[PDB]
């Protein structure tokens, strides 16, 4: 019988934890980036370790870091159900126990606030979505080539290109 | 007894229609100005000089961007503030409505007496010519498929045919 | 004309200008692809 | 109702929840109407108790159709002008498979469009032009690109004589309910002034321009386009220009002539339609009457006069109504526009009027089968409406005491006889055959009813046919055979690849079949006799007239109270029907092609389709898919990869679409509801149904959807079988 | 590879079929335009299910007996998108016609009397409500089993 | 529709699995596979072996009088025009009698 704006701790983190991963994984490029250095999907098996021991294929290193990461995650599930992080820093993020106003429920458009310091997250907000849709182009363009830029006194034109297939 | 228009989109296709014939603007005068060709004579070498070509296409996405915030941002506020929901004014939406769209916020408002108005002065300059032009425009790109219609040469296509004795064209004049 | 929180109405079938067409535009796919069974990707 | 009466709305009601009865559409929502209203969208019992204006709206549907025709074809004329077969086969007739009309390539389509032609992929066609066409001289494919728009014309105008009537303020009464002429013109000028002026563009422009085609050219190595007035040189070949007569009349001179005329008879020979010269007198000595006969006369004056003992008095005044009737003046009409239709499809296949048919086998069969539908699709019609009188029309009683009143006066009487009628055939009209199996499968032959086993003996020959080609002893005169070429006396000798046309010789095993068309049609009659006879009252209800000629069934008591009305007369009587013709189709290609369709040969060594297995083996009724069903229709189910495989292909459905029927047919209809809110409960809790109350079909439209669709199914079946059995091989 | 046998790049099989049946569709020696025009089987209808060659794609695709394609779908090889790759877009394309099913309705039912507006349609195909079916994300896949519709709407 | 427009070929049938799987559980034989975790031997059963199985519930493929025979595109419908009856048939009785 109640009409609208339900939403809550909801999933406004949901996106947040989205921006927070795609501005981290544009920080895993960056890296080549000035050194032009190393390229694409790579599959590195990551940094390396030098060696003694490998040849590598040397088991499932994800698997296993991935069942650790395993009960960090539901740590936070829990959080969000019902809510204990010392730093408390997406559920509102800090400036932590408020957003009590959130809490007892119904805010239909509200902004927020964080941090014992001020200057409310809404840049990070935004350096947040570029990395969300960022992640969107980068991964869409892969399917061609590597790389962007950049010197013209040939490159900027795109005078012969592939297609698609069809 | 006659049929009822009056169609209430409306008073919106009116001014969809001066966007219609101002820009039909654009097209008489200058091509036409034309150079009177022209002294002589046009060159484009310059950019294109030997850079791949220019637009092709891309030449279309950068139009429309520039215009798409434009044309899209736009009669989205030609003018209409409320903006939202229930019950009618009809405009259509009409939620400007009462309120226009703000008691107290700011100047939205422009100029003298609770208004929107530049005011009662003129119909003058521009009813005339500018809806004049709704006219104008019509006949003259009716003109256009005149000027290029029966392709001289090249292309008959499917022919049932039946033409020729002679070619079309514009430069001007007419012959007879 | 139309701003926000629905509009105005039209008749019986236009569902007769929706079978024919859209759905029309399609065959209009059916030819620029002529043919399909699986379908690649983009 | 009031959105707004009178005098103050010109703004016209689209809104506001609409009509009709008074408890009008509930407002509260429902399915059942949006059913409603398509169907009796026109009864007239509503929109006025008074008929004002319906004759004023019917001028107007009518008008509407006239147009739509031409709508039609100009389409169609279109269509045989701009891709073109006709140009291509005319000078090539008898070689060319004829299309007006192609696909364009997308998915599959094109197996379809196989090379008909003079060299072009196409669909085949069976109706003709091409054919109505020949007589055109002049030709080229642009014009019938004229007679097209002269096609569009005729429509716009003649569909804003529409707008010109109702809508536009528009008539009254007297105009429709004093009818004094209204034969007078019709028949007059038109039924004449056409026929006439049809003989007047009948032999001066076609007869010349195809009695010197009858040779080949390449047309306009024959004629000009106008060409044909002041002139004529031309005339003087096929006559004189009459050189001295005088206005007819005599005191004329022949040494040798007799003005063009000079009657057919037989068929031509390398093009045998028949004399294209007979053509012009006949429709000259019809119109003339007509041109006199529309000349009567003002009305009840002849109809009151002649009375007898059984006779009725009735007779006279047989109707002030019928001047305003209507839905009987409809009824009438349907029988005879109806029974006047499949009289076509006689006098055609046994005397083709159009050159080239009968070689053209295919595209005059059709033909004879259409045209044969509709003298059966609009007769049970010609009885729902005379239900739809008997029922309603009329404010009050007073027709009475008459003719009528007489008929019904005995009415379980003259059903009463009919009905044994019926059980005296079937009996000596279908088990008949029965014997045959139960006993040619016992298997004695000794005592069948075979041509040759029970004694009538090696001839048909004479009744009638014989008498009738034999033709001059008579103040007959005329011409070298027949009527019919087929009647028995005469000739071997028609046409060019082909057998078009021959005795046709029957004895028993078309005595019999006749005989089964008897009984087909007496059942049939029956039960729309009874029907509409009994329509307003009867002795299980006298009630009976009340709401309805619809109403579903009265109600589970009395036994049964079902089926009674008479929409279900006019449901249980084209039920038949679908078989009275779909059985004497079955009946004219087994034979015409068993016998007749052909080929010549040197010497002329006769080959019929099928060396005539009729014989011993139709009177069998498996032989009836021995020799019919399975036998052909290997052409149908052989149909696939080709270009005609539209039929193979629509065979599956519609010989599904049939059996999808009996599901409406054969079902109840609490039933479909207490299935229908399974539904709508599945429905509510995902919150997705209620509005517009989702209802089940209407008892009778559940009917309306048996019928229909059993129709359109079991029909088109055949169409499909057909056309698949006479494009390739006959 | 399961049973039917292998794909284009063998299936004798479905060699022979591409060949007989069209090319002689090809077989009719000529019928005539040798300038001609119009008559179309001479270029493609042949050539559009014909310059089907030894490429088709490749596509894999199984051909049983008589090389006619046999679709496993399983996971596996080649064969994945011959009913996932569609399957889901059939699952998206639906759902996406009904959750504005579910919508162009559970917007009425209001005001002042709503009897039937629905056979007249204000705005037709809801359409405001329509772009809603793209835009979902997850939309009803947690929306409806959480809330709105919820067990008490249930 | 396909047939008879005479393209054959983009005709659709699904070979349709389900069935031919079951039947290698019990066998045999056409054309291997492996199967993974049976493989066409090696993982033989083991547990079960001579005893049981035999010859028997060994015609394999077989055609004259095989007991299995060899399932394709045809039976993938047929099966489920069968499925499709008694369903239909009890939607109606099930109904009937609730
Ligand atoms: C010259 C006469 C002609 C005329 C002018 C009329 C006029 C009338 N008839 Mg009528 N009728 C006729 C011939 C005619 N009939 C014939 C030949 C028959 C015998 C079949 C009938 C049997 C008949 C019945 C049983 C009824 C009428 C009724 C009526 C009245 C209702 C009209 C209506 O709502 O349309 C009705 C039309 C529709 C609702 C359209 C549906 C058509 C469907 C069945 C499609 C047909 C199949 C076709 C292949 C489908 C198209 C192709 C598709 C597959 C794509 C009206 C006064 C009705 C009445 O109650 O009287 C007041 C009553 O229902 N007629
Ligand atoms: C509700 C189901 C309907 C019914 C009554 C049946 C019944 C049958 N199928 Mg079957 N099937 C179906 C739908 C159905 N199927 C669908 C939609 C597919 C995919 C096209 C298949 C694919 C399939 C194969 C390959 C085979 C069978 C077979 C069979 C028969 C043997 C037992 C079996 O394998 O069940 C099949 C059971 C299922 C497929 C479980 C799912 C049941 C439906 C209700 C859930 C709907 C899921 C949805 C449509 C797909 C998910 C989306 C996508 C992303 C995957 C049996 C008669 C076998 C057989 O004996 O053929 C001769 C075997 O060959 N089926
Ligand atoms: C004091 C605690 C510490 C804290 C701060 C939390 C906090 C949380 N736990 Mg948790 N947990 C803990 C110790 C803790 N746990 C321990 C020692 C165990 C051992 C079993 C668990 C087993 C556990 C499970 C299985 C789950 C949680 C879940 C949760 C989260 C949802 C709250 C809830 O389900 O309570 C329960 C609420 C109650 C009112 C308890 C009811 C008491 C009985 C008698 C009834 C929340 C973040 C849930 C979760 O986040 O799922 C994704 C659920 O997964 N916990
Ligand atoms: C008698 C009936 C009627 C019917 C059933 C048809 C049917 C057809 N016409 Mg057609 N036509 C008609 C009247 C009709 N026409 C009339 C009155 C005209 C004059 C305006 C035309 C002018 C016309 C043209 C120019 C074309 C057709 C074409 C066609 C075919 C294309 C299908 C289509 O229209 O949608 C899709 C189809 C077989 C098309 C064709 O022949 O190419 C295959 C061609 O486009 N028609
Ligand atoms: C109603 C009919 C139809 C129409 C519109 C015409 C019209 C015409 N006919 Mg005509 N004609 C017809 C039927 C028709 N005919 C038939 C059925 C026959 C034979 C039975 C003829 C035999 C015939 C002959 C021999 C001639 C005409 C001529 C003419 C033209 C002028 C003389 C005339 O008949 O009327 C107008 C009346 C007067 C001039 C007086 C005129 C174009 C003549 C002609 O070529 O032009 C003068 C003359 O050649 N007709
Ligand atoms: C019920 C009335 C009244 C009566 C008693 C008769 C009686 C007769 N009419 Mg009759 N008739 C009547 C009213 C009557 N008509 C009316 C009102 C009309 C105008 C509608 C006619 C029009 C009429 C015609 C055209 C004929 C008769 C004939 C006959 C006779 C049948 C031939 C016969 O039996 O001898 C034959 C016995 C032999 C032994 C030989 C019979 C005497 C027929 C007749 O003239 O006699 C053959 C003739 O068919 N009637
Ligand atoms: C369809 C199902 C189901 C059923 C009813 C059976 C039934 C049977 N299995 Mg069996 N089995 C099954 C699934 C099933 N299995 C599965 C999924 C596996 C794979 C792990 C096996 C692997 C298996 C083995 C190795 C053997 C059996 C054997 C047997 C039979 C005797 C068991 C016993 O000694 O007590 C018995 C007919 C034994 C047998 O008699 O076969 C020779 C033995 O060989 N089964
Ligand atoms: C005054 C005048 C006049 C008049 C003119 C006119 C106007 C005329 C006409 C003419 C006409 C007026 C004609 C008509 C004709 C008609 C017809 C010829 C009919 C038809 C039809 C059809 C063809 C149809 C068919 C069909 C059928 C069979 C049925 C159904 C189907 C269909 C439709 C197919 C005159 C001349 C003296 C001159 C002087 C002045
Ligand atoms: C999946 C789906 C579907 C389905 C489809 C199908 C499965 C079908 C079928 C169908 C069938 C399975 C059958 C049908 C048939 C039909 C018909 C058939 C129609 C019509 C007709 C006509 C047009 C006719 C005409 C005629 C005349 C003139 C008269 C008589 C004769 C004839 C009949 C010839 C669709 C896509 C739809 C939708 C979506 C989903
Ligand atoms: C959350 C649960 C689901 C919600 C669905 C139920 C909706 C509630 C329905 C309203 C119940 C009856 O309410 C009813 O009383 C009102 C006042 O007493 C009346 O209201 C009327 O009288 C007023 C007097 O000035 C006028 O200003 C109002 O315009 C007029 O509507 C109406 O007759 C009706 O609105
Ligand atoms: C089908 C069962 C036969 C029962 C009926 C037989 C009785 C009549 C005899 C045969 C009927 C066919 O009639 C046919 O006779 C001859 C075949 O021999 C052919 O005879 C034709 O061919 C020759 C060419 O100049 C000449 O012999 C004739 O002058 C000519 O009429 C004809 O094409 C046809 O007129
Ligand atoms: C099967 C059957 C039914 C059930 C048949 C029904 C309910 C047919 C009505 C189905 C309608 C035509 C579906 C209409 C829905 C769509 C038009 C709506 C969406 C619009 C589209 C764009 C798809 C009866 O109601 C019945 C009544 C009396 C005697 C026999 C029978 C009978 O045999």
């Amino acid at each position: 019988l109640a009409e609208d704006p339900e939403n809550l701790r909801w999933f406004v983190q949901a996106e947040l934890v989205n921006g927070r991963w795609a501005m981290l994984g544009v920080a895993g490029m960056l890296l080549p980036e000035v050194f032009t250095s190393i390229g694409i999907i790579n599959v590195p098996k990551w940094y390396a370790a030098g060696k003694e021991e490998y040849f590598a294929s040397s088991s499932t290193l994800f698997v296993i870091e991935f069942i650790l990461s395993h009960y960090v995650e539901i740590r936070r599930w829990q959080d969000i159900k019902n809510p204990g992080s010392v730093n408390q820093d997406p559920i509102f993020k800090q400036y932590s126990l408020p957003a009590g106003e959130v809490g007892y429920p119904g805010g239909i458009f509200n902004p927020l606030n964080f941090a014992p310091t001020l200057e409310a997250k809404e840049k990070e907000i935004a350096n947040g979505r570029l990395m969300l849709a960022f992640l969107g182009f980068i991964i869409q363009h892969n399917v061609t080539g590597k790389g962007p830029f950049d010197n013209l006194l040939q490159h900027i034109s795109d005078p012969w290109h592939n297609t698609i297939v069809q | 007894s006659d049929p009822e228009s009056l169609r209430w989109n409306v008073q919106a296709e009116l001014v969809h229609s001066r966007w219609a014939m101002l820009g039909a603007a654009g097209i008489f005068i200058p091509e036409f100005l034309t150079k009177l060709g022209i002294l002589n004579t046009p060159s484009w070498y310059t950019a294109g000089e030997q850079e791949y070509f220019t637009d092709t296409t891309t030449l279309f996405i950068v139009e429309l961007v520039f215009i798409g915030w434009a044309e899209g941002r736009r009669w989205a506020d030609i003018l209409n503030p409320g903006c939202v929901n229930t019950d009618p004014i009809f405009p259509n939406n009409k939620l400007t409505g009462t309120d226009v769209g703000y008691p107290g916020g700011l100047w939205f408002d422009p100029l003298g007496w609770g208004s929107a108005s530049p005011q009662k002065l003129k119909e003058l300059r521009t009813k005339e010519i500018k809806n004049g032009r709704l006219a104008m425009l019509a006949v003259m790109g009716a003109w256009f498929q005149h000027i290029y219609t029966g392709t001289g040469p090249i292309d008959n296509l499917f022919a049932h045919l039946a033409d020729p004795g002679h070619a079309t064209i514009f430069a001007a004049f007419t012959p007879k | 004309m139309r701003d926000l929180k629905t509009y105005l109405s039209v008749a019986p079938v236009v569902s007769t200008l929706w079978f024919g067409a859209l759905a029309g535009l399609l065959i209009e796919i059916n030819r620029f692809f002529p043919d399909a069974l699986i379908f690649p990707f983009f | 109702l009031v959105d707004r009466d009178p005098i103050k709305t010109s703004f016209e009601q689209w809104a506001k929840p609409g009509h009709f009865s008074r408890t009008i559409a509930k407002g509260p929502d429902t399915t059942t109407w949006i059913w409603n209203l398509h169907a009796d969208a026109h009864d007239f019992d509503s929109h006025t108790s008074d008929l004002e204006e319906i004759s004023r709206k019917v001028f107007s549907a009518h008008f509407g159709q006239l147009s739509i025709i031409f709508l039609w074809l100009s389409g169609m004329y279109f269509h045989g002008a701009r891709f073109s077969n006709y140009e291509a086969w005319l000078n090539d007739p008898t070689h060319i498979g004829p299309s007006a009309q192609v696909v364009w390539p997308i998915v599959g389509q094109e197996i379809l469009n196989g090379d008909v032609g003079g060299g072009f992929r196409g669909i085949q066609i069976t109706s003709g032009f091409f054919q109505i066409w020949r007589a055109s001289g002049i030709t080229s494919e642009l014009q019938l690109y004229c007679t097209a728009i002269g096609a569009l014309v005729f429509a716009g105008l003649m569909l804003f004589a529409g707008w010109f009537h109702y809508h536009k303020a528009a008539p009254k009464l007297a105009w429709f309910q004093d009818v004094e002429s209204m034969l007078n013109h019709h028949l007059a000028g038109l039924l004449g002034l056409g026929s006439l002026s049809w003989a007047r563009h009948q032999v001066h422009v076609s007869l010349p321009i195809n009695q010197f085609l009858n040779a080949g050219v390449d047309p306009k190595e024959i004629p000009l386009p106008h060409e044909f007035i002041l002139n004529r040189d031309l005339l003087a070949q096929l006559y004189p220009s009459f050189a001295e007569g005088a206005t007819p009349f005599f005191t004329l001179n022949w040494s040798k002539y007799a003005d063009f005329l000079t009657f057919r008879g037989g068929l031509d020979p390398l093009t045998g339609g028949l004399w294209l010269t007979d053509i012009a007198h006949h429709h000259l000595a019809i119109a003339i009457l007509f041109l006199i006969a529309g000349h009567m006369y003002r009305i009840k004056d002849i109809l009151e006069a002649h009375k007898g003992p059984f006779t009725g008095q009735g007779h006279k005044g047989l109707y002030e109504i019928l001047t305003t009737s209507w839905h009987a003046q409809l009824s009438i009409n349907l029988a005879m526009l109806g029974s006047l239709t499949i009289v076509v499809a006689q006098h055609m296949y046994s005397m083709p009027p159009y050159p080239y048919l009968a070689t053209d086998y295919a595209t005059q069969l059709s033909l004879f089968t259409h045209h044969m539908w509709i003298g059966g699709f609009l007769i049970v019609g010609a009885a729902a409406h005379a239900a739809i009188f008997m029922v309603r029309d009329y404010d009050p009683t007073t027709r009475y005491n008459d003719l009528l009143d007489r008929v019904l006066r005995h009415r379980d009487a003259i059903i009463s006889h009919l009905n044994w009628v019926c059980i005296f055939l079937g009996f000596h009209s279908f088990g008949l055959y029965i014997h045959n199996d139960t006993m040619s499968a016992l298997g004695r032959p000794q005592d069948m009813f075979s041509d040759t086993a029970i004694q009538l003996q090696p001839v048909f020959a004479q009744w009638i046919q014989n008498t009738h080609a034999l033709a001059p002893g008579t103040t007959a005169p005329g011409a070298t055979a027949s009527t019919s070429l087929t009647w028995g006396g005469g000739d071997l000798v028609a046409v060019g690849n082909k057998v078009a046309l021959l005795p046709i010789p029957l004895g028993t095993a078309d005595f019999l079949v006749h005989h089964i068309h008897a009984f087909t049609i007496h059942v049939t009659v029956l039960i729309l006799l009874k029907g509409v006879l009994f329509a307003r009252s009867s002795r299980l209800i006298p009630d009976k007239a009340n709401l309805g000629f619809r109403f579903p069934c009265d109600g589970p008591g009395r036994g049964g109270t079902c089926q009674v009305s008479a929409w279900d007369h006019v449901f249980l009587g084209l039920f038949w029907m679908y078989n009275s013709i779909s059985v004497v189709i079955f009946h004219f290609s087994w034979k015409m092609q068993s016998d007749v369709w052909g080929t010549i040969n040197d010497q002329g060594v006769v080959t019929h389709i099928t060396a005539g297995n009729f014989a011993q083996s139709s009177i069998t009724i498996n032989g009836w898919l021995r020799d019919f069903l399975w036998a052909q229709a290997s052409q149908v189910i052989q149909s696939y990869g080709s270009s005609l495989s539209a039929y193979g292909l629509f065979f599956l459905g519609a010989h599904f679409v049939w059996a999808f029927s009996l599901m409406f047919l054969f079902s109840g209809r609490g039933y479909w509801q207490e299935l229908i809110e399974s539904i709508v409960w599945a429905h509510n809790k995902l919150k997705v149904a209620p509005a517009t109350q989702p209802r089940a079909l209407s008892i009778v439209q559940g009917r309306a959807v048996g019928v229909t669709h059993y129709l359109l199914g079991g029909i088109a079946t055949t169409w499909a079988f057909f056309l698949a059995r006479i494009i390739a091989v006959g | 590879d399961i049973a039917g046998l292998t794909p284009c790049k063998e299936s004798k099989q479905f060699a022979k079929r591409e060949k007989q049946a069209l090319k002689k569709l090809q077989a009719s020696l000529k019928l005539y335009a040798d300038d001609s025009a119009p008559a179309l089987a001479i270029k493609a209808t042949m050539e559009k299910t014909k310059k089907r060659f030894d490429n088709y794609g490749k596509y894999g695709l199984l051909c049983g007996s008589d090389g006619l394609p046999h679709l496993i779908v399983s996971g596996d090889q080649r064969h994945w998108g011959e009913f996932i790759t569609p399957g889901i877009l059939f699952l998206y394309i639906a759902g996406w016609i009904g959750w504005v099913g579910r919508s162009y309705l559970i917007a009425i039912r209001d005001e002042k009397k709503p009897t039937q507006k629905e056979i007249i349609i204000d705005v037709p195909l809801a359409s405001s409500l329509l772009f809603r079916g793209f835009s979902w994300p997850v939309a009803a896949y947690r929306e409806l089993l959480n809330g709105e519709l919820v067990d008490n709407n249930f | 529709v396909m047939l008879a427009f005479g393209t054959p070929e983009k005709q659709i049938l699904i070979e349709p699995i389900f069935a031919q799987w079951i039947q290698s559980a019990h066998g045999k034989t056409t054309y291997g596979f492996d199967i993974p975790l049976s493989s066409t031997n090696g993982p033989a059963l083991n547990a079960g072996r001579n005893i049981w199985l035999p010859g028997w519930l060994n015609a394999i493929n077989e055609n004259s009088n095989s007991l299995f025979l060899t399932i394709g595109p045809g039976d993938f419908l047929v099966h489920h025009a069968i499925a499709l009856g008694l369903h239909t048939t009890t939607l109606i009785l099930v109904k009937g009698a609730l």
